[PDB]
């Protein structure tokens, strides 16, 4: 398989099989069983996460450029808009919401038996998703059954986090320039293919 | 504003401070000729006393009744460019020497003779972990869950 | 006005009243637990002081309940603070609230 | 060769190199971000 | 069980009424302990459902404020009561005196039993009704410990309110929620 | 007492090398000899020995 | 006047009594150790406190001692 760097010289802690493999890990930082068990479900959710705020930083300022809303950047749109509710309130319902959901996946990380539901939904409401990791299923996570054999998943398994990473990086990229430009991202892209050797970095 | 210091930059004090050292300056400036090597060194000291007084001013420091800055070590959110923001770049500099500095000596202490590598360095190893000190909390705290931070056998003996 | 030779047996009467009647079983079993002062392993009458021994001829008493004579000091005592400590209070006035 | 190179890793030749690459450091700093006593980030 | 799948502890197996499995400190490992703290929860338990009605009651029928319905004294006078008539004997070092005599009289009495069965759940004339005579018990454990810890969380919500928002009860802070349940809410004291 | 090249940890309470581990040499197997464990450690004492002489009972760890 | 006592670790080394400046230790017959040799102290009216018993010895910690007793002429060192 390619390595980050063609002079591999490839870690003993991650060997193959792992979704996304590419033997970079030069800092020794999961080297540990539990590191790595860990560090796998922490790059799933990260990945997952900046993939979904990529998807509602780009769209709002590309559609806005492309005149097609009036909505707000995405510095500015949680920037002191008073929208529906006071912002602090969202903030404690989103806490206890989010509470009921991250301790459910902890659970699910640590002893994996949580697929069953509550409320007297004992029956036909079980979770069928039962994988290697933090891939949960069913209707409520997986309707379309799109997930559906292993030792071939490998392809869009490896395609969630390769698109992940990029997503990552570019959430990073957006922050940085909307600090040190003080405006939009793609207004941004736009100004730098106006003369792409004068709009540098300072 | 907080204990009682009121803002640099409307410190009738600081406009003292500032003048009389100007003038000081330029009391010595006045025993050469505007083109000569100490001329040239002085003007560049007045520049610099400028450029350092109108940049207090803008940070938002609290001047005394003498005028001069005070640092307000509290916490205070207006105020963490005095001691926290310097403070946590610190620790993490502190944290990444003594985490390489224990890594090495780890290392070496599994060889052959461990204290001649003690003073004759091995220049190999100790930059790779030099290198691989950047992420020290994320490993620091990872031995500590793991429980293999700390020793338990240790060697003291009182009779 | 305050009137005082009410106030203050009141309140002898009620500390006497909780040390005869409510307390006397926990302060028994309390002063039996830890009954002696003891030194290096034995009592200090018993280590030799002519001067560390209890005096039984003031305490034989009769009451059905062995409420000696020290009982009655202290719990009248305790009452008298009590007693004062209300009577000191009532006659000034004050507001001293949230 | 070999020799030089284990002089040069000795204790106090390491020690001066280091402390000299740092007060280099720190003095070019010095020179180019002066008097400096909040940070301003 | 307070953690889906969680285990337990080697001294939380549910035996006991009410049990979950709830001690992540730690607390009840030593088993003298744990008795005397199943007791005292009971106890606080108990006190709690006894005040929660207390409170809500008067504030809505003797318009009182639970925290200046104790205002009335260091200033002569007030000692309302249900109707709103003053109880001449109200006094309060005379009242204060009573309060303390029965109290200590009743605990003193509870105090004296060896049976920590008999401790807890005392019955004879306490059970006036044959209510846990052989019917079902450890049913009726159950709904009272699960009343019990809820009036607990109630009351410490009671003090909690009555600090950050003082003057005022905790009824008419139902009154501000329903006024507007998106700006009046917890997200002011904690985020100032 | 304890095998050739066995590494054991000390207990003698006024012993430089209390809590530490070290390699028996050769056990003295005479009748009437009081410390014949021979046990020599990697880091010297304050006065700059490394060996010493244990008593079966008085070192084992393994 | 100073006190010293021989321990039971003495493996017979003889250095303590080679390192005496004053003919106090001697060796002795004693078996248990080796060579069936101990040190014995016949002759502590003469020793000066010169501690270089104790800094021959290459016991564990040590098993010749030197209490620093009761001050005399000899003990002292003293010519005069
Ligand atoms: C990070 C972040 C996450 C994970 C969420 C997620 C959530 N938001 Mg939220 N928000 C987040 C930042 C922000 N939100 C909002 C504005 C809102 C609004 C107006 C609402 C939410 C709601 C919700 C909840 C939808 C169910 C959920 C807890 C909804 C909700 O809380 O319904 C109960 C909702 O109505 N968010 C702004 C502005 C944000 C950033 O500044
Ligand atoms: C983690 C994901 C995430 C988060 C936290 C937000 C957060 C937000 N979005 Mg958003 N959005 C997202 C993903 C996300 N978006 C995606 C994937 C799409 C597609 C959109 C499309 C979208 C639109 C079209 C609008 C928002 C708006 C908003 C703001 C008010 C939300 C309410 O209503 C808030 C800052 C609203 C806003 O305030 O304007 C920017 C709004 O009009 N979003
Ligand atoms: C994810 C990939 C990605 C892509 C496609 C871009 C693309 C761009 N970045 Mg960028 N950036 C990224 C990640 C990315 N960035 C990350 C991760 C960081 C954090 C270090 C930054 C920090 C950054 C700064 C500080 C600046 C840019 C700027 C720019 C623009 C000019 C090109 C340049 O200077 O570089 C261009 C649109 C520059 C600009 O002004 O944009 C016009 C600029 O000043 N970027
Ligand atoms: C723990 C003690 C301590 C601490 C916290 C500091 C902290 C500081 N010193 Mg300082 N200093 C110290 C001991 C210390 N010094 C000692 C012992 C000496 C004598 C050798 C000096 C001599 C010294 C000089 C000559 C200068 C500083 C400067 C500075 C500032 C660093 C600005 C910079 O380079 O970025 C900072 C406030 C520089 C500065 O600009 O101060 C504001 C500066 O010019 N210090
Ligand atoms: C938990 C025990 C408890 C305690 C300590 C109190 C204590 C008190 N209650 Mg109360 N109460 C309780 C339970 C309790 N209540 C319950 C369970 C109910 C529901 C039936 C009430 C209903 C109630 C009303 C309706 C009123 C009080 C009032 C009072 C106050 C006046 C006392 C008095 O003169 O009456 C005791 C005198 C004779 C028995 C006093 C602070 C009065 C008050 O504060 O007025 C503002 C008042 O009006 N209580
Ligand atoms: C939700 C309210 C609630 C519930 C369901 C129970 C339930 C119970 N209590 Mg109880 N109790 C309560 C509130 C409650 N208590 C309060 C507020 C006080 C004060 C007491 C004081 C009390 C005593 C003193 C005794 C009970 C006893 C009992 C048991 C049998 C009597 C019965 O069911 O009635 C049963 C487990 C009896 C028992 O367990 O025996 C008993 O002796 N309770
Ligand atoms: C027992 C359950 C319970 C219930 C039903 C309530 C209900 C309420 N609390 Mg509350 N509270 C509770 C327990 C409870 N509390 C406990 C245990 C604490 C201590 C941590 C608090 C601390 C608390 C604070 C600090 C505040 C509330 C507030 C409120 C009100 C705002 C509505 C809301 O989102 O909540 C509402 C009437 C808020 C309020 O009164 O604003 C209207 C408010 O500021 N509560
Ligand atoms: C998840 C993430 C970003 C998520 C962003 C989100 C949700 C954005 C949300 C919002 O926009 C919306 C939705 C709407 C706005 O109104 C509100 C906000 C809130 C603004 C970034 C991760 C960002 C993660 C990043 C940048 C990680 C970079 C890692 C790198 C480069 C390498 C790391 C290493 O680990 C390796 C690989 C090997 C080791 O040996 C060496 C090291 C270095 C340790
Ligand atoms: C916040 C704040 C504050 C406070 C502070 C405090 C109060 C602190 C505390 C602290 C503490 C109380 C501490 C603790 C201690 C610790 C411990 C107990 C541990 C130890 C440590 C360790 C172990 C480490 C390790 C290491 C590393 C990491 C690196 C290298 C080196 C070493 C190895 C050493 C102030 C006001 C000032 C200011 C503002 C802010
Ligand atoms: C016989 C009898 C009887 C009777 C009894 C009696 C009658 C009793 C009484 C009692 C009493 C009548 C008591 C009293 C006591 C008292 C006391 C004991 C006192 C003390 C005091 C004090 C100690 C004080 C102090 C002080 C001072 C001095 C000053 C100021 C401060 C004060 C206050 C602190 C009866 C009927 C029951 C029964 C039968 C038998
Ligand atoms: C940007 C810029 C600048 C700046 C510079 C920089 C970038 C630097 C930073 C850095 C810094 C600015 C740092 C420093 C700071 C520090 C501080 C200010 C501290 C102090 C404090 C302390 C140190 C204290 C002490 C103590 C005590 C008292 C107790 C014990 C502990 C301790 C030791 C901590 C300038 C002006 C040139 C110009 C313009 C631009």
């Amino acid at each position: 398989r390619p390595l980050w760097l063609p002079g591999t010289t490839p870690p003993a802690h991650l060997d193959g099989t792992l979704a996304g493999d590419f033997g970079f890990d030069p800092l020794g930082l999961g080297q540990d069983p539990q590191d790595l068990r860990w560090y796998v479900q922490a790059e799933l959710v990260h990945s997952r996460f900046a993939m979904a705020g990529v998807a509602g930083i780009l769209f709002t300022d590309l559609l806005r450029a492309s005149g097609r809303t009036d909505i707000p950047v995405w510095f500015e749109a949680g920037a002191t808009k008073f929208d529906f509710a006071d912002t602090t309130t969202l903030f404690v319902v989103q806490l206890i919401l989010m509470g009921f959901v991250e301790t459910k996946r902890w659970m699910d990380i640590v002893k994996p038996g949580s697929q069953a539901a509550e409320d007297s939904f004992f029956g036909f409401e079980a979770a069928f998703e039962g994988l290697e990791t933090g891939y949960p299923g069913g209707p409520l996570f997986n309707p379309l059954g799109f997930a559906n054999d292993p030792t071939k998943p490998q392809p869009l398994r490896w395609k969630e986090i390769k698109n992940g990473r990029l997503a990552m990086v570019a959430m990073v990229g957006f922050m940085v320039q909307a600090y040190v430009t003080k405006t939009g991202p793609i207004e941004n892209l736009l100004t730098h293919l106006s003369d792409p050797v004068h709009n540098t970095i300072i | 504003d907080v204990a009682g210091l009121t803002p640099c930059k409307e410190s009738k004090g600081f406009a003292k401070r500032e003048k009389q050292e100007i003038k000081k300056l330029e009391s010595r400036l006045k025993l050469y000729a505007p083109d000569s090597a100490p001329a040239l060194a002085l003007n560049a000291t007045i520049e610099k006393t400028k450029r350092r007084f109108a940049f207090y001013g803008n940070e938002g420091l609290l001047c005394g009744t003498d005028g001069l800055p005070h640092l307000i070590v509290d916490g205070d959110q207006a105020h963490l460019g005095e001691f926290v923001y310097p403070g946590l770049v610190f620790l993490y500099i502190a944290g990444w020497i003594g985490w390489v500095g224990r890594a090495y000596l780890i290392d070496v202490r599994t060889s052959k003779k461990p204290t001649e590598k003690e003073i004759i360095i091995d220049v190999p190893l100790a930059l790779r972990i030099m290198s691989k000190g950047l992420t020290w909390p994320v490993a620091a705290i990872g031995e500590l869950r793991s429980g293999k931070l700390v020793e338990k056998s240790a060697n003291i003996t009182v009779s | 006005e305050a009137n005082t030779a009410l106030t203050i047996t009141l309140s002898t009467g009620a500390l006497l009243f909780l040390g005869r009647f409510v307390f006397l079983p926990f302060q028994r079993d309390n002063v039996s637990r830890q009954g002696l002062p003891v030194q290096n392993g034995v009592t200090h009458f018993d280590a030799g002081d002519s001067r560390a021994q209890e005096v039984t001829s003031f305490l034989k008493t009769n009451d059905p309940a062995g409420f000696t004579i020290v009982d009655v000091l202290a719990w009248g005592a305790l009452g008298h603070a009590v007693g004062f400590f209300i009577l000191a209070t009532i006659n000034n006035g004050y507001n001293p609230q949230f | 060769m070999q020799d030089v190179k284990t002089y040069l890793s000795t204790a106090p030749v390491l020690a001066t190199l280091w402390f000299g690459f740092l007060a280099g450091l720190l003095i070019e700093i010095n020179r180019f971000f002066p008097d400096a006593l909040v940070l301003p980030l | 069980e307070w953690l889906p799948g969680n285990p337990r502890p080697s001294y939380l197996d549910g035996s006991a009424p009410g049990d979950f499995g709830f001690d992540p400190l730690g607390l009840g490992e030593v088993p003298e302990n744990l008795e005397r703290f199943k007791e005292s929860e009971l106890i606080h338990a108990r006190w709690a459902m006894l005040a929660v009605p207390g409170v809500l009651i008067p504030e809505a029928l003797g318009y009182g404020n639970w925290v200046s319905a104790q205002k009335w004294a260091a200033t002569p006078g007030g000692q309302a009561t249900y109707l709103g008539n003053p109880v001449p004997w109200g006094n309060l070092p005379v009242i204060l005196a009573i309060e303390f005599l029965a109290i200590a009289f009743a605990e003193s009495q509870r105090n004296g039993e060896p049976d920590p069965e008999k401790r807890k759940y005392p019955g004879g004339a306490f059970d006036p009704l044959g209510f846990s005579k052989g019917a079902n018990l450890e049913e009726l454990k159950l709904k009272e410990i699960k009343n019990g810890r809820l009036a607990l969380v109630a009351f410490l919500g009671f003090a909690v309110q009555a600090i950050a928002y003082p003057g005022t009860g905790p009824l008419e802070n139902l009154k501000t929620h329903l006024a507007d349940p998106w700006h009046n809410t917890i997200a002011h004291v904690i985020i100032p | 007492g304890p095998k050739r090249g066995s590494i054991v940890k000390v207990l003698r309470r006024e012993s430089y090398w209390f809590n530490d581990t070290g390699k028996v040499v050769a056990v003295d197997q005479a009748p009437g000899v009081r410390y014949p464990v021979v046990v020599r450690f990697d880091k010297v004492n304050y006065a700059g020995v490394s060996t010493n002489n244990y008593s079966p009972d008085e070192l084992e760890a393994a | 006047a100073h006190s010293v006592k021989i321990y039971d670790t003495c493996i017979g080394c003889t250095q303590c009594v080679r390192a005496c400046p004053t003919d106090v230790l001697e060796m002795v017959p004693w078996d248990g150790c080796k060579a069936s040799q101990i040190a014995s102290a016949p002759r502590t009216e003469d020793c000066v406190g010169c501690k270089r018993c104790e800094s021959a010895c290459p016991t564990d910690f040590l098993s010749v001692r030197v209490y620093l007793g009761a001050e005399t002429t000899r003990s002292m060192g003293l010519a005069y």
